């Protein structure tokens, strides 16, 4: 149903080189501020050889002060606490 | 009746009360400081 040997690809070409348009975004990730993660670390009971440490020159300088706070998107914590599992 | 929202209450531990939010988030928020 096919020469098989069909060599191309999607005409589509578009590069589109938006810049870093970050603006009202909806990815997956809550909104938590600084023990609030202290929540997230209980709520897995796994734990093994994680570091405290890391977490708080990773997690104190993506801050965002806010008056909500200080706020900081699950995927940095999520990705900081996953980058220090061993 | 909860019992969240009030702080630890154990000097007992060692010295300084538990809490949950001292150095740890007081400096999280310091960051709002305007270089």
């Amino acid at each position: 149903n096919g020469s098989s040997l069909q060599n191309a690809d999607k005409i589509n070409n578009g590069n589109d080189n938006d810049n870093d348009n970050d603006v009202v975004p909806s990815k997956e990730g809550s909104l938590l501020r600084c023990s609030e993660i202290w929540d997230r670390i209980t709520t897995h009971p796994k734990y093994s050889d994680i570091d405290v440490d890391g977490l708080c020159s990773e997690l104190m300088a993506k801050a965002k002060c806010s008056e909500r706070g200080v706020v900081i998107n699950a995927e940095d914590v999520q990705l900081a606490l996953n980058k220090h599992m061993n | 009746n909860l019992d969240s929202n009030m702080f630890s209450n154990d000097f007992n531990f060692e010295n300084q009360f538990d809490e949950q939010v001292s150095e740890f988030c007081s400096k999280m928020n310091q960051v709002c400081g305007t270089r």
